[PDB]
């Protein structure tokens, strides 16, 4: 925006560190259970 | 406080883990009911 | 001083229901949650003996 | 000297702007307690 | 709507005591006309209310009655004058060797100039001038209630 | 409300001392009319209070009474004139071979111009002018009480 | 100077109750607590002989 500092570096770091939390919290349970169910259905003994 | 009462069940202090914010003086502890000073109390006017 | 004492006495505990009602605004939630979510995201490792 | 000079500025900032009106004060003192009420209401509800 | 009382009106203005020359129908009609120059609706929040409003309405009715009754019997020929009799304040007069000069009132529009015609109009104008002091604040909200001042107060 | 004493009123103005010509009911009615012009509520925090307030009320009553007099028997023919006698300060007059001219009072609106009609009105205007000096300041809080000044005094 | 003497003498002890009440404010608490919290953070080691 007009008149604001154009450093941008700290904002990119903050955005990436916020993005990490999304993968940690939202995507992990669903994909974990998906892989568990797929392994059980496709008789893949080795855990993933 | 050495005991906490929750829905009629008595619990000793040692079994519980209690974390508090800023520590009020002894005379002011009963007013805060032996708890730390909330942040909302210190932020609501300025936020508004 | 009298006005100073009144000004400092005005601040006090508001109430649990009041805090709960205040806790819906986005600014307060961000202020109270960013530090908590940032502190314990890297993780920890265990050492045994 | 330094402390008094530092303390002076907020005091003037507290009374930066003064507002005055003219009126026929004879009619005002003729029957007040209503003129005063109207102006108190204006001051209470004053804003842009 | 304020109910007109002819008994109180005649008591207040004894010059209109004669019932033959001033039938109650004319008085009621002139009150009905005068309730339009000044609103007859009354509320406790109004600047003019109650007895002040009653006095204002009575004075306006008397003014209208005098102005109307001037025409019909003025020139000793039943108002045979082509253009009627005009009103207004008389700043000077002379009858033989008697002369009087008065002070012109500060009229600035048609309303005040018309009111200055007769003493009832002058009294009505004076009452309105006394009650007209001050002003109204119509729009606005109590914004100052959201901040802390002096002794930790929000008033 | 303020109690109106007819005995004290007649004592103040000996020219109204006749009870037959000026019945007490007329005086009470005129006092009730005059209490609408000026609020009669008495408090120690008003500029007008006590003897000053009573004097203003009585002077207004006398002014109204004289104004009514010039109509009821100023013409003395039962008020048979055209529009009624008109009031106001007489700046100049002449009767026969005697001429007198006076100074025009500084009237700026209907209230003062109407008041200047009779000596009682002039006295009331003068008293109001004396009591009217000064001003008002309504909205305000002691903001200055929170700082240390000069000799460590918050006053 | 009498005025200077009075101005310098006016400041003085206020009372434990007054101090406790004033301590509620956020900024005073922050100022009083930051130094103490920062001093004892990096810890120490126990060396013997």
């Amino acid at each position: 925006p007009k008149g604001f500092n154009a450093t941008g570096e700290h904002e990119t770091i903050s955005y990436h560190e916020e993005l990490e939390s999304i993968q940690e919290h939202i995507f992990d349970p669903l994909l974990e259970r998906h892989y568990l169910l797929l392994a059980k259905s496709e008789e893949i003994d080795v855990q993933l | 406080p050495d005991f906490w009462i929750i829905s009629g069940k008595k619990y000793h202090r040692s079994h519980l883990v209690v974390v508090r914010g800023p520590q009020p003086p002894d005379i002011l502890k009963p007013t805060y009911i032996f708890g730390g000073i909330p942040l909302t109390q210190r932020i609501y006017e300025r936020v508004y | 001083p009298t006005m100073l004492q009144d000004w400092y006495n005005s601040q006090g505990f508001i109430g649990y229901q009041a805090c709960a009602i205040i806790s819906q605004h986005w600014l307060v939630d961000k202020a109270c949650s960013m530090s908590g979510e940032d502190a314990a995201r890297n993780g920890w490792e265990l050492k045994s003996d | 000297a330094a402390e008094r000079t530092a303390n002076e500025a907020p005091l003037l900032a507290m009374s930066k702007r003064t507002s005055t009106i003219h009126v026929d004060v004879e009619k005002a003192i003729a029957n007040e307690e209503a003129f005063n009420a109207r102006l108190a209401f204006w001051i209470a509800n004053r804003d842009n | 709507m304020v109910i007109f009382d002819e008994h109180k009106f005649r008591t207040l203005f004894p010059e209109f005591a004669d019932p033959a020359a001033y039938p109650d129908v004319r008085l009621q009609m002139y009150f009905d006309i005068a309730c339009e120059f000044i609103s007859d609706r009354d509320s406790p929040y109004r600047i003019l209310n109650g007895k002040a409003l009653e006095a204002c309405l009575y004075l306006l009715t008397a003014h209208l009655l005098s102005l109307s009754t001037m025409q019909v019997q003025g020139a000793a020929g039943g108002g045979v004058t082509a253009g009627g009799t005009q009103g207004g304040f008389i700043t000077s007069a002379t009858v033989g060797e008697v002369s009087v000069a008065k002070l012109a009132p500060p009229a600035k529009n048609g309303w005040q100039w018309w009111l200055s015609g007769t003493p009832y109009g002058q009294e009505l104008w004076a009452l309105l001038s006394v009650k007209a002091v001050g002003g109204f604040y119509i729009g606005g909200l109590p914004e100052r209630r959201g901040f802390r001042k002096v002794g930790g107060t929000f008033w």
